[PDB]
Protein backbone atom coordinates (compact mmCIF):
# COMPACT_ATOMS: atom_id res chain seq x y z
CA UNK A 1 0.00 0.00 0.00
CA UNK A 2 0.96 3.58 -0.52
CA UNK A 3 1.64 5.98 2.36
CA UNK A 4 0.62 9.56 3.21
CA UNK A 5 4.11 10.77 4.11
CA UNK A 6 3.56 14.59 4.48
CA UNK A 7 0.38 16.27 5.73
CA UNK A 8 -0.84 19.64 6.93
CA UNK A 9 -3.55 19.89 9.60
CA UNK A 10 -5.59 23.08 10.23
CA UNK A 11 -7.53 23.44 13.51
CA UNK A 12 -9.74 26.35 14.61
CA UNK A 13 -10.54 26.67 18.34
CA UNK A 14 -13.65 28.84 18.86
CA UNK A 15 -14.09 31.34 21.74
CA UNK A 16 -10.41 31.06 22.63
CA UNK A 17 -10.42 33.80 25.26
CA UNK A 18 -12.87 31.77 27.47
CA UNK A 19 -1.76 22.20 32.87
CA UNK A 20 -5.26 21.49 31.52
CA UNK A 21 -5.43 20.40 27.90
CA UNK A 22 -7.53 20.77 24.79
CA UNK A 23 -7.06 17.88 22.34
CA UNK A 24 -7.80 18.11 18.61
CA UNK A 25 -9.59 15.54 16.51
CA UNK A 26 -7.47 12.57 15.50
CA UNK A 27 -5.98 12.66 11.99
CA UNK A 28 -4.38 9.84 10.00
CA UNK A 29 -1.32 9.24 7.84
CA UNK A 30 0.93 6.40 6.70
CA UNK A 31 -0.27 3.20 5.01
CA UNK A 32 -4.06 2.45 5.27
CA UNK A 33 -4.42 5.44 7.65
CA UNK A 34 -2.52 3.38 10.28
CA UNK A 35 -0.60 6.32 11.85
CA UNK A 36 -2.92 8.36 14.06
CA UNK A 37 -2.04 11.81 15.44
CA UNK A 38 -3.55 14.65 17.38
CA UNK A 39 -2.61 18.11 18.61
CA UNK A 40 -2.61 18.92 22.33
CA UNK A 41 -2.82 22.54 23.47
CA UNK A 42 -2.44 23.90 27.02
CA UNK A 43 -4.03 27.35 26.62
CA UNK A 44 -2.69 28.54 29.99
CA UNK A 45 0.63 26.75 29.93
CA UNK A 46 2.06 23.37 30.83
CA UNK A 47 3.38 24.55 34.26
CA UNK A 48 4.88 27.43 36.24
CA UNK A 49 7.75 28.02 33.77
CA UNK A 50 5.15 28.48 30.98
CA UNK A 51 2.24 30.25 32.79
CA UNK A 52 2.42 33.15 30.35
CA UNK A 53 2.28 30.97 27.23
CA UNK A 54 0.16 28.66 25.22
CA UNK A 55 1.86 25.23 24.94
CA UNK A 56 1.45 23.14 21.77
CA UNK A 57 2.36 19.47 21.17
CA UNK A 58 2.03 16.86 18.40
CA UNK A 59 0.95 13.47 19.88
CA UNK A 60 1.32 10.10 18.16
CA UNK A 61 -1.97 8.46 19.14
CA UNK A 62 -1.49 5.14 17.35
CA UNK A 63 1.09 3.34 15.26
CA UNK A 64 1.52 -0.24 14.04
CA UNK A 65 5.13 -0.82 14.99
CA UNK A 66 7.61 0.53 17.49
CA UNK A 67 8.27 4.10 16.45
CA UNK A 68 7.73 6.88 13.89
CA UNK A 69 10.35 9.52 13.06
CA UNK A 70 8.89 12.83 11.90
CA UNK A 71 9.74 16.51 11.42
CA UNK A 72 7.05 19.05 12.20
CA UNK A 73 6.24 22.79 12.13
CA UNK A 74 3.50 24.68 13.98
CA UNK A 75 2.19 28.11 13.07
CA UNK A 76 -0.85 30.37 13.47
CA UNK A 77 -3.04 31.55 10.59
CA UNK A 78 -3.85 35.22 11.02
CA UNK A 79 -7.05 37.14 10.31
CA UNK A 80 -5.84 37.35 6.68
CA UNK A 81 -5.03 33.64 6.19
CA UNK A 82 -1.23 34.16 6.37
CA UNK A 83 1.08 31.86 8.36
CA UNK A 84 2.71 33.68 11.25
CA UNK A 85 4.64 32.83 14.42
CA UNK A 86 6.00 29.52 13.09
CA UNK A 87 8.19 27.20 15.16
CA UNK A 88 9.72 24.12 13.64
CA UNK A 89 11.50 21.02 14.85
CA UNK A 90 15.29 17.70 12.73
CA UNK A 91 13.08 14.59 12.79
CA UNK A 92 12.10 13.44 16.27
CA UNK A 93 11.38 9.89 17.38
CA UNK A 94 7.74 9.38 18.38
CA UNK A 95 6.41 6.29 20.06
CA UNK A 96 2.73 5.63 20.58
CA UNK A 97 1.31 7.77 23.38
CA UNK A 98 4.27 10.21 23.37
CA UNK A 99 4.42 13.78 22.14
CA UNK A 100 6.88 16.51 21.12
CA UNK A 101 6.27 20.22 21.07
CA UNK A 102 6.81 23.70 22.43
CA UNK A 103 5.93 24.53 26.02
CA UNK A 104 6.44 28.23 25.22
CA UNK A 105 4.89 28.36 21.79
CA UNK A 106 3.38 31.86 21.91
CA UNK A 107 2.80 34.45 24.65
CA UNK A 108 -0.82 34.74 25.80
CA UNK A 109 -0.74 38.52 26.02
CA UNK A 110 0.45 38.82 22.40
CA UNK A 111 -2.18 36.35 21.22
CA UNK A 112 -4.96 38.13 23.09
CA UNK A 113 -4.07 41.66 21.85
CA UNK A 114 -6.56 42.37 19.05
CA UNK A 115 -3.94 44.62 17.39
CA UNK A 116 -2.05 41.47 16.30
CA UNK A 117 -4.91 39.90 14.32
CA UNK A 118 -4.32 36.40 15.70
CA UNK A 119 -7.82 35.82 17.18
CA UNK A 120 -10.24 37.10 14.51
CA UNK A 121 -13.76 36.67 15.91
CA UNK A 122 -12.08 35.15 19.06
CA UNK A 123 -10.99 32.08 17.07
CA UNK A 124 -7.47 30.62 17.15
CA UNK A 125 -6.44 28.79 13.98
CA UNK A 126 -3.42 26.54 14.32
CA UNK A 127 -1.58 24.92 11.40
CA UNK A 128 0.66 21.86 11.76
CA UNK A 129 2.79 20.49 8.88
CA UNK A 130 4.35 17.03 9.34
CA UNK A 131 6.88 15.06 7.31
CA UNK A 132 7.30 11.41 8.28
CA UNK A 133 10.75 10.12 7.46
CA UNK A 134 10.58 6.63 9.00
CA UNK B 1 13.27 26.44 22.54
CA UNK B 2 13.84 22.87 21.27
CA UNK B 3 10.89 20.43 21.21
CA UNK B 4 10.27 18.45 24.39
CA UNK B 5 7.53 16.01 25.39
CA UNK B 6 4.75 17.32 27.59
CA UNK B 7 5.16 14.64 30.31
Amino acid sequence: PGKVVKFSYMWTINNFSFGEVIKSSTFSSGANDKLKWCLRVNPKGLDEESKDYLSLYLLLVSCPKSEVRAKFKFSILNAKGEETKAMESRAYRFVQGKDWGFKKFIRRDFLLDEANGLLPDDKLTLFCEVSVVQ
Amino acid sequence: ASPQPSS
